[PDB]
């Protein structure tokens, strides 16, 4: 059932068109903060667009970090059970990588990473210990203990 | 532009003639001809006996549902949401098409009262209508509204116009 999720979640979160709309979205509030700067109820209505712009954009991302939280707790929680799926190591290992700013991912991850085997991670030590660094981020707190 | 593209969607449609499935059911697209004059006019050719989609749609809903709101009035309540968030925008549209029943299966019960002809028409609309919507998926065709969409009574199929 976990795994089942987890890669449900995370095709939705590289799904093309998804990615498309959030580009789209993107650009469009791109120029119309450029275009207000050109005049800056012509400004009245153009600001109100913005606003509207930035109203959608605040949905589709919300969207996706809901898609991101599900997704990593799902690995997590997968890897934890069975031994059926043991490659989504390596995949939560690169989505984990790639989330190493966001704050959100690092939550989920602090919340359910004690209850993996390490086995499971003992192979990519590679991958690992090349991103240590003392930093006193939430990151490396949690990337020092695992590699402990 | 709309001559351009009218071209291409002929090559597309009889490059559908090539395939045994699509061969079998003539599936295809009708054409128009398009002649621009200068950079300012032109010349269309107006397709003989069709109708507008549009224009039969609307006194129609009225006429067999006289208690449903008119065209106009959904056309409004749908434009004065626009400026709304997502979910007042779905809200607006679920209660107006609570109140708007469709009625095309009438255009076919009334141009063709006899169940031989009738039945080859609408599978003429049918077929006609899914190989303009792939076709047009395919090459982005847009600008789908109801006044580019025509309605040929004496054949049952649809013509699309205004490819631009
Ligand atoms: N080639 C055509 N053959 C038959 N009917 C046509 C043809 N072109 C347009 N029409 C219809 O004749 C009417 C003339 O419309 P137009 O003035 O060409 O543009 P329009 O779509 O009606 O108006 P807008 O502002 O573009 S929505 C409309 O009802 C069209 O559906
Ligand atoms: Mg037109």
């Amino acid at each position: 059932v976990f795994h089942q999720f987890a890669v449900f979640c995370d095709e939705q979160l590289q799904n093309p068109d998804s990615l498309e709309d959030l580009a789209r979205l993107q650009n469009l509030k791109k120029g119309k903060d450029e275009e207000v700067a050109q005049l800056k109820s012509h400004l009245a209505k153009a600001k109100q667009w913005q606003e509207l712009d930035q109203q959608e954009l605040r949905r589709v991302e919300q969207t996706r970090s809901e898609f991101l939280k599900l997704c990593i707790e799902n690995y997590l929680l997968s890897l934890a059970a069975s031994d059926e799926h043991d490659n989504d190591a390596l995949r939560f290992m690169a989505l984990w990588l790639e989330k190493s700013e966001e704050e959100v991912a690092n939550e989920v991850v602090k919340k359910w990473i004690n209850k993996v085997p390490t086995r499971k991670f003992a192979l990519l030590m590679n991958q690992l210990s090349s991103r240590l660094q003392d930093h006193n981020t939430l990151f490396q707190k949690l990337l020092i203990d695992l590699v402990y | 532009q709309d001559a351009i593209m009218e071209q291409v969607f002929a090559a597309v449609s009889e490059l559908l003639k090539l395939h045994r499935e699509t061969r079998q059911r003539n599936l295809g697209i009708r054409t128009y001809k398009v002649l621009p004059l200068t950079s300012s006019s032109g010349l269309i050719e107006f397709v003989s006996n069709t109708i507008p989609l549009h224009e039969y749609l609307m006194p129609a809903h009225e006429r067999y549902y006289p208690k449903d709101l008119k065209g106009s009035q959904c056309r409004k309540e749908i434009a004065n949401a626009q400026t709304k968030n997502t979910e007042t925008r779905i809200a607006v549209y679920r209660r107006v098409t609570e109140r708007f029943h469709p009625v095309m299966r009438y255009f076919f019960m009334e141009y063709f009262p006899d169940p031989d002809e009738w039945f080859q028409k609408r599978t003429n609309y049918t077929r006609t209508t899914a190989a303009i919507s792939m076709l047009g998926h395919v090459l982005g065709l847009g600008d789908r509204h109801g006044h580019n969409i025509l309605l040929d009574h004496k054949t049952g199929e649809v013509v699309h116009i205004d490819l631009g």
